[PDB]
This record gives C-alpha cells, sequence and structure tokens, in this order.
C-alpha cells in the first residue's frame, strides 16, 4: 500500500502479531506469533497458521512471553514473515513503527533497533509503548489503560501524553490462562478438553460464549436454579456440547485470580493500585479515563464490572468512566497508524543516519 | 539526534497573547480562518491554544483539543497527539485539556466572546 513514503506499523504480541500500513484504519495482517522449526531436519522455519498446521513435525515456539521478546532469532523470523509473506514489501523502503510492552528491558529496546537497521535495513524506525498508543487511539492524552492480551496484563497511568513508569503494574494473568482455565472447568463439567486441538476449540468457546457477570454470586445462583442461560456449541465434528456457568466463571478469573491458584490482585484492584501510586492531583483524571484495551478485554460485561469494582474502591463522589472501544483488539495498532501518519511525525523517527552515528543506544533518547 | 517539529504552525504557536485555532484535516494541523473562530464542525476535531501574558514577561499556555460528536477516530487521535506535540514544543509549559462537544469546561466556552456555535458536517477522514 503507499502517500509519499509509506510507513508501516507492527504491533507484536505474545499471541498475535498485528501488522499494516500507517494511514489504514486496521491492521492488514493478523497472525499467530509462533515460529516452527523441524523436530529433526529441514535452517528451515514456519510462521503462524502454517506452523500450527504442521505442528506434528515441528517444535513450535513463541518468541514473545508476557509481552517481552525472549528469542531474537525467532523474533527475526516473525518480522521477515511480516514483511515478505504478509505485507509483501521491501523493508528497506519503509519507515517502520514497532510497539513494545511497558517497562520493556533496556537491552531489548536496543536489540529491536539494531535488528531493524542491520538485518532489515529500514531507512527509519520508531518504538512506541502499546498502552500509550491505545490511549492516543481513544482520543486522550491523560488516563489509565488496562491492557490485557494473550500473555500479560498491564495497568498504565498516562499524563499529558507519557506513561508514569513508577505507577505501572504488571499482571501475568491473561488470555492464555483463561483458555487454559476454561479447558479445566469444562473438563470438570464432564467433557474432555486437554489436547492442543482441543485448546484451540476452547479458545473459540471462550471468545464466542464467555462474558463477565456483573454480580458473580447472583449469577451462580441464577444458573443453579434455571437453565435459560446455558448455551450450545457445535464442535468441529458436529457433536454439540452445552456450556453453563463456565461462561462467566472463566473470565471471573480476571477479578479473582485465586480461581487459577494465583495470589495476586485482580484487574480492578491492580487498576486501583496503579492510580494510588500517582500524584493525588491527577487521580481524578485517571478514574475519569479508564481505557480498556486488548483481546482479553473483549468479554461482554467487562466495562460494567470494572465500573462497579472501581466505584466500590474509590470515594463515592469520584466520577468513574470506563471506555471500551469496540475496536479495542486493535487499539494499539490503530494508535500507531495515526501517530505514524501525522505531518509532524517526520522528525520523530530514528533515521539510519542517527543509527549510524550513535548505534542502538539512540533508542533511549529518541523513543521516550 | 533531536526530535523537533519543523511544521510551520508550530513556529507560529503561542508567540503572543491571544487565541489560535487549528482544525485536524487528514492527519495535518491546519489553521482556521480567524473570521471563523467559534464555529465548530461537529464532524471534526480541533486544537486550541490560549496564550495569556504573565506579569513575569513569559507566557501562559492552555491547550484544548475539541472533539465533535461525529469526528472520526483519526481526527480525535490526531488532535490529542498534536496537543502533546505542541506542549513538548513549548517546553512542557501548556496545560492540556480534553474538550468534548456538549461538555466543554467554562474556561473554554469563555474564550468565545460571541458564543461558540456548533454546525453539522466537516472534512472527510484521513484514513
Ligand atoms: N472476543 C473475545 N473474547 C475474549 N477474549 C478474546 C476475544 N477475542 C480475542 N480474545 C483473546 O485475546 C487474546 C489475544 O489478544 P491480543 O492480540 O490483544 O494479545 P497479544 O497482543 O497477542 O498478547 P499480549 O498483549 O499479552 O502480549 C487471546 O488470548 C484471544 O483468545
Ligand atoms: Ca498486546
Ligand atoms: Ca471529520
Ligand atoms: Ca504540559
Amino acid at each position: 500500500d503507499g502517500e509519499d513514503v509509506q510507513a508501516l506499523v507492527i504491533d507484536n504480541g505474545s499471541g498475535m502479531c498485528k501488522a499494516g500500513f500507517a494511514g489504514d484504519d486496521a491492521p492488514r495482517a493478523v497472525f499467530p506469533s509462533i515460529v516452527g522449526r523441524p523436530r529433526h531436519t529441514g535452517k528451515d522455519s514456519y510462521v503462524g497458521d502454517e506452523a500450527q498446521s504442521k505442528r506434528g513435525i515441528l517444535t513450535l515456539k513463541y518468541p514473545i512471553e508476557h509481552g517481552i521478546v525472549t528469542n531474537w532469532d525467532d523474533m527475526e523470523k516473525i518480522w521477515h514473515h511480516t514483511f515478505y509473506n504478509e505485507l509483501r514489501v521491501a523493508p528497506e523502503e519503509h519507515p517502520v513503527l514497532l510497539t513494545e510492552a511497558p517497562l520493556n528491558p533496556k537491552a531489548n529496546r536496543e536489540k529491536m533497533t539494531q535488528i531493524m537497521f542491520e538485518t532489515f535495513n529500514t531507512p527509519a524506525m520508531y518504538v512506541a509503548i502499546q498502552a500509550v498508543l491505545s490511549l492516543y487511539a481513544s482520543g486522550r492524552t491523560t488516563g489509565i489503560v488496562m491492557d490485557s492480551g494473550d500473555g500479560v496484563s498491564h495497568t498504565v497511568p498516562i499524563y499529558e501524553g507519557y506513561a508514569l513508569p513508577h505507577a505501572i503494574l504488571r499482571l501475568d494473568l491473561a488470555g492464555r490462562d483463561l483458555t487454559d482455565y476454561m479447558m479445566k472447568i469444562l473438563t470438570e463439567r464432564g467433557y474432555s478438553f486437554t489436547t492442543t486441538a482441543e485448546r484451540e476449540i476452547v479458545r473459540d468457546i471462550k471468545e464466542k460464549l464467555a462474558y463477565v457477570a456483573l454480580d458473580f454470586e447472583a449469577e451462580m445462583k441464577a444458573y443453579k436454579e434455571s437453565s435459560a442461560l446455558e448455551k450450545s456449541y457445535e464442535l468441529p465434528d458436529g457433536q454439540v456440547i452445552t456450556i453453563g456457568n463456565e461462561r462467566f466463571r472463566c473470565p471471573e478469573a480476571l477479578f479473582q485470580p485465586s480461581f487459577l491458584g494465583m495470589e495476586s490482585a485482580g484487574i480492578h484492584e491492580t487498576t486501583y493500585n496503579s492510580i494510588m501510586k500517582c500524584d493525588v492531583d491527577i487521580r481524578k483524571d485517571l478514574y475519569g479515563n479508564v481505557v480498556l484495551s486488548g483481546g482479553t478485554t473483549m468479554f461482554p460485561g467487562i466495562a460494567d464490572r470494572m465500573n462497579k469494582e472501581l466505584t466500590a474502591l474509590a470515594p463515592s463522589t469520584m466520577k468513574i468512566k470506563i471506555i471500551a472501544p469496540p475496536e479495542r483488539k486493535y487499539s494499539v495498532w490503530i494508535g500507531g497508524s495515526i501517530l505514524a501518519s501525522l505531518s509532524t511525525f517526520q522528525q520523530m523517527w530514528i533515521s539510519k543516519h542517527e543509527y549510524d552515528e550513535s548505534g542502538p543506544s539512540i533508542v533511549h533518547r529518541k523513543c521516550f | 539526534m533531536g526530535s523537533v517539529v519543523e511544521h510551520p504552525e508550530f513556529l507560529k504557536a503561542g508567540k503572543e497573547p491571544g487565541l489560535q485555532i487549528w482544525r485536524v484535516e487528514k492527519f495535518d494541523l491546519v489553521p482556521v480562518p480567524t473570521c471563523l473562530y467559534g464555529d465548530f464542525f461537529t464532524g471534526d476535531a480541533y486544537v486550541i491554544l490560549k496564550t495569556v501574558q504573565l506579569r513575569n514577561g513569559n507566557l501562559q499556555y492552555d491547550l484544548h483539543y475539541w472533539l465533535g460528536n461525529e469526528c472520526s477516530q483519526d481526527e480525535s487521535g490526531a488532535a490529542a497527539i498534536f496537543t502533546v506535540q505542541l506542549d513538548d514544543y513549548l517546553n512542557g509549559r501548556a496545560v492540556q485539556h480534553r474538550e468534548v462537544q456538549g461538555f466543554e469546561s467554562a474556561t473554554f466556552l469563555g474564550y468565545f466572546k460571541s458564543g461558540l456555535k456548533y454546525k453539522k458536517g466537516g472534512v472527510a477522514s484521513g484514513f
């Protein structure tokens, strides 16, 4: 795709990679962040769906874990796939914006920069914090983003355009933990969901039929007494199963991590705790601008429940507002697309010239 | 090595006491003709800088990004980012304000001596 120079935007997640062209309203390519290599022989590698489909002869890996890159060689393959198989561009002809997790380690930031300029020869690149790009995408410069994807959740207070690093909180509770938990409770129901193929079916049940109850205990109660809210689901073979209270018990784990045997605070309390680490004078603007982002915030009912839980935690006169854009699976990517399209972004990129002068450590001064 | 906006409108921003208004138009910051100040297209987003003279000789800045009820996501996202950029350009000195149609602060409404007006329509989205 391509105005004058056409910038690209890549949003790398633990579970999914989202890639596209600056200026579009959605990512053109959305694929699993998975790299497959031969269990025995042919060097060779597969990415995404194609890796998944030949999984029986490959060793599959995830180069990003809890939002952080842990394998650079496989991260390069995601990228090579992104440029050549998905977007079909020559990376040397485009500025590339990339996203990272809040608090990404300093050396990781360098490495990303180094790979772009030295392996792909990008003419220019930029690194942006995922959570800040969603805030921007919702048309705000101050607020708190609760970003939850497949491998990590974060609460990130932002003020006048920048994250407040001391108040950011991380929670290793996300989508994958939820799919796993639905596998386990559906299995207790009397079904059997333990394999890989089954995990994928379960991920699909979770995304189609799960929801967050507004009142957990009243719901458990309504289901104990009536059948009216149960749903059918057809498996790939035509067998039909019935889903009862698993529908809301699975995402309840976001609010009650004990359900997964975790001792941490739920997303509502993590949000509260981040707000309380900020200066008292901005808190009002945090509570008033709670932005939800990422695939694991897509459960129906989640905004209302977050509204209720924060209301119960904060002083009764505090004005709370939960914003949950319908496109929030792609908010990060969309924010990046907007940012990189601006007539004023030109000077913000790291250019090849700047890289050749300072090296990878240019990233700590330019991508703030 | 640095990251400084060279846009011609940043060079004019906040040079002297007064009111400056820009509309977001397909990912750019475009001045509004001064004879049109106070009339806002509800299908658009705008950036407003109010510059006031301080006794000290320096200037006070309030930056307001106004969002019409039908503006597209690229417009409200650009208005916000431009606001951050203008604040940075001005050494962090501006106080930022998010103004939503139908809910603007009294200070913002007080800038339009003959009363802010809304009109339907606007410029098409940049996406
Ligand atoms: N409709 C849905 N309801 C609930 N969960 C969903 C829905 N759609 C997607 N998800 C989940 O969102 C997750 C992927 O979302 P996302 O792209 O935002 O994460 P990521 O960026 O890959 O991971 P992370 O941000 O943790 O690094 C998966 O766990 C997927 O099952
Ligand atoms: Ca993500
Ligand atoms: Ca418009
Ligand atoms: Ca400021």
